[PDB]
């Protein structure tokens, strides 16, 4: 009858026809990442085609349902998240150009070797060996040679391609009635028809300003920590006045700090809370981590992991004849399956790496209740902040002596806490300027502010600025130097790690007032707290079915995302890095002082 | 994959206590007629369920059985098992034969 109803009965022939191929799909990509066979590709391919022409004829369906005829929330979030047109707007020749394009760049960025001219008979891959180099070596020439070569390599052969991608996918988003493609991806978090809760697309940039603007001291003080460190360790190179030279940073592109701890550790005499040597001497299975794990979850009142959890995930490396992706990755595969695909070392970095993913499972699991299409986060930052949260309350003094993995009488002094808190600003605050910089830089390449000509010369002028990273040497605009990463050369959005870092401090200072801690928040545990659980489930179960705002309303009783509890958790580190920068001097300079 | 167990998706009114529908009649959901083929505003009302077995256990096949037990005017023939004591003899007891 009318078009609500006939919405309706579409959206459940849709959720029931798109289940069991999302499952068969889900399970193709399964058999591929833990079993490398021809037969495997084969069948992920096929089952994919299927998926996304299945989506496309389904997509052309939805689209004859007017969205301004439709007023409940969740039914018009449905209809809206469906009648997307992606690539279908586009032109066949440009979309196959365009599908072309992205899988030659996955090519190249995977099978990309390089090696030092004059000795070519063998070659290194980033992922199996430059990555060690760039986070373990102390030479600054053999450092720069491998910066420099990567980046040349990898940006002569993409950089012809990324200006065809810019205009494709500029070409894409203007025909889907948006300004550029930065506002297609600003677009995951409006919220529209909610009175009070609604955010808008220009909102984010100004929100992620706002916060960085509280960001800065912070990291202007850690900066120039960083700083005065790399200088006892390299005499000459770098300059008081001046950025710090980029192949120095401790890892390929500049992504993380966390290789620079030996390098910048306050109280190197003190010991650590290192507990491998503990699990080591108490033979720790993988299986005991996980069960552990799960000890951990059920402590704080979630849903324990199902039979089939136990029975059909990979939880160890198979062997030699088995061939399956290392890399740590949570699977949902549809009608209550959830997986996880991990080859489990006996390392804290493993553990916590599963406590993060069992994350992943809990969340997958919480909305399982909700319809098909509704099934995932209300943004792409809480589905990471949930496992995130884990992460943090894991990695605790607390958490390690409550389970039996740490002595008893280890003593918690100050120095520790601010050794640690140092380690988590290295991993954590420090991505956040070069995450910023990367999104405002692409967003501004979206949107036309920077001609083509100009790309590099405005983009080493941000990152002096927002970084405080020099070049070591000028680059022309024959190089492509952001396309060497991951996310970004296969088409990744990256403000989600931002998202993700302030909602993960918000909803762990939620939790940890839920669960009435005393102390500093860096201490604090949620674990056999009932009622942080109640509070966490509550915006776990509704997924998509809410807006973001509402949700972060549920839980920190706030409606924007704030920068506040980031502060919070590292004040005491923020004071002791106000103390430690008395002589040196805050901030940097964006002239070529040091290098050039 | 097993495919051979279908549900009745779709229909205009709820069913009667005890009612079979085993119709094949296309449901129609708009104002346009359907004409005896599943295009748009059209579907088939029966759809068959996914059985794997590395499913959830709320997605797994449960075999259900209802028992309906009624009284009608009619004497009662279905009857439970009836205990039976072991006969004692030569001793004044209480007996209940048949009844
Ligand atoms: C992985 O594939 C090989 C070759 O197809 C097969 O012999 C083996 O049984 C598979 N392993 C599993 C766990 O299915
Ligand atoms: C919206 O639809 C869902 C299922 O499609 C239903 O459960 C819910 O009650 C509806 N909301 C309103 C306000 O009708
Ligand atoms: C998808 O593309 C078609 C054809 O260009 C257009 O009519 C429709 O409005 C588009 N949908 C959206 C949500 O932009
Ligand atoms: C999860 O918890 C329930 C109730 O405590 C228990 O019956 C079930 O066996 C548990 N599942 C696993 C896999 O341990
Ligand atoms: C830790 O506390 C002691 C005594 O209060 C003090 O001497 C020392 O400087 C403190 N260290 C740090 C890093 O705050
Ligand atoms: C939380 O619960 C676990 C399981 O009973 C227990 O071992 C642990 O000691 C509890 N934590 C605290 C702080 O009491």
């Amino acid at each position: 009858s009318t078009i609500e109803e006939q919405a309706k009965t579409f959206l459940d022939k849709f959720n029931h026809e798109a289940e069991d191929l999302f499952y068969q799909s889900s399970l193709a990509s399964w058999n591929y990442n833990t079993n490398i066979t021809e037969e495997n590709v084969q069948n992920m391919n096929n089952a994919g085609d299927k998926w996304s022409a299945f989506l496309k004829e389904q997509s052309t369906l939805a689209q004859m349902y007017p969205l301004q005829e439709i007023q409940n929330l969740t039914v018009k979030l449905q209809l809206q998240a469906l009648q997307q047109n992606g690539s279908s707007v586009l032109s066949e020749d440009k979309s196959k150009r365009l599908n072309t394009i992205l899988n030659t760049m996955s090519t190249i960025y995977s099978t990309g070797k390089v090696c030092n001219p004059d000795n070519p008979q063998e070659c290194l891959l980033l992922e199996p060996g430059l990555n060690e180099i760039m986070a373990n070596s102390l030479d600054y020439n053999e450092r720069l040679w491998a910066w420099e070569s990567w980046r040349s390599e990898v940006g002569k052969q993409l950089r012809p391609l990324y200006e065809e991608y810019v205009v494709l996918k500029n070409e894409m988003a203007r025909a889907n009635h948006y300004e550029d493609y930065g506002d297609y991806w600003r677009g995951d978090y409006e919220v529209n028809g909610v009175d009070g809760y609604d955010y808008s697309r220009g909102q984010l940039i100004e929100d992620v300003e706002h916060t960085f603007e509280e960001i800065k001291p912070l990291y202007e003080h850690l900066h120039a920590y960083v700083r005065a460190k790399l200088m006892n360790a390299y005499p000459s190179y770098i300059s008081p006045i001046g950025c710090l030279p980029a192949h120095l940073l401790g890892d390929m592109w500049g992504r993380f700090w966390t290789n620079l701890y030996s390098l910048t550790v306050p109280f190197g005499q003190k010991p650590n809370i290192d507990v491998t040597d503990a699990m080591v001497d108490q033979a720790w299975d993988a299986q005991r981590i996980f069960k552990e794990a799960e000890k951990f979850f059920v402590s704080v009142g979630l849903p324990n992991m199902t039979q089939g959890f136990w029975e059909n995930s990979m939880l160890t490396d198979p062997g030699n004849v088995q061939k399956a992706v290392c890399h740590p990755t949570a699977w949902d595969l549809g009608k209550g399956d959830f997986r996880i695909l991990m080859c489990t070392k006996v390392t804290m970095d493993d553990f916590l790496t599963a406590h993060h993913e069992m994350g992943h499972i809990q969340y997958d699991m919480a909305y399982a209740a909700q319809p098909f299409l509704l099934r995932n986060g209300a943004n792409e930052g809480f589905h990471e902040a949930v496992g995130e949260i884990m992460s943090l309350s894991a990695a605790t003094p607390k958490h390690l002596k409550s389970i039996g993995l740490l002595s008893p009488d280890f003593q918690e002094d100050n120095e520790t806490e601010i050794n640690f808190l140092l380690k988590q600003a290295l991993t954590i605050v420090g991505t956040l300027p070069f995450t910023y910089m990367l999104e405002k830089w692409r967003w501004m390449v979206f949107k036309g502010e920077i001609p083509k000509d100009q790309w590099m010369k405005k983009w080493w002028e941000m990152k002096r600025e927002i970084v405080g990273v020099v070049e070591p040497v000028p680059h022309d605009e024959t190089y492509c130097d952001p396309a060497s990463l991951f996310h970004v050369s296969n088409d990744y959005s990256f403000i989600r790690y931002y998202t993700r870092t302030l909602y993960q401090f918000q909803f762990q200072e939620a939790l940890c007032q839920a669960a009435k801690h005393e102390g500093p928040l860096h201490k604090c545990d949620i674990s056999n707290s009932t009622e942080a659980g109640q509070k966490l489930f509550n915006m776990l179960r509704l997924g998509k079915s809410e807006p973001w705002t509402l949700a972060l309303e549920n839980v920190v009783g706030a409606k924007n995302m704030n920068v506040r509890p980031l502060l919070n958790y590292f004040e005491p580190l923020f004071t002791w890095l106000k103390d430690q920068n008395k002589n040196s001097f805050v901030g940097w300079s964006t002239d070529w002082s040091p290098y050039a | 994959g097993n495919y051979n167990y279908r549900y009745r998706l779709f229909r205009k009114s709820n069913l009667k206590p005890f009612e079979r529908d085993i119709s094949t009649e296309i449901y129609q959901a708009g104002s346009t007629p359907c004409n005896g083929v599943e295009g748009f505003n059209c579907y088939f009302p029966l759809q068959s369920y996914g059985f794997q077995p590395t499913n959830g256990v709320g997605y797994q096949p449960y075999r259900v059985v209802v028992l309906s037990f009624e009284l009608l005017h009619a004497p009662a023939t279905v009857c439970g098992p009836k205990k039976s004591t072991n006969l004692v003899k030569n001793k004044c007891v209480n007996f209940n034969f048949n009844g």
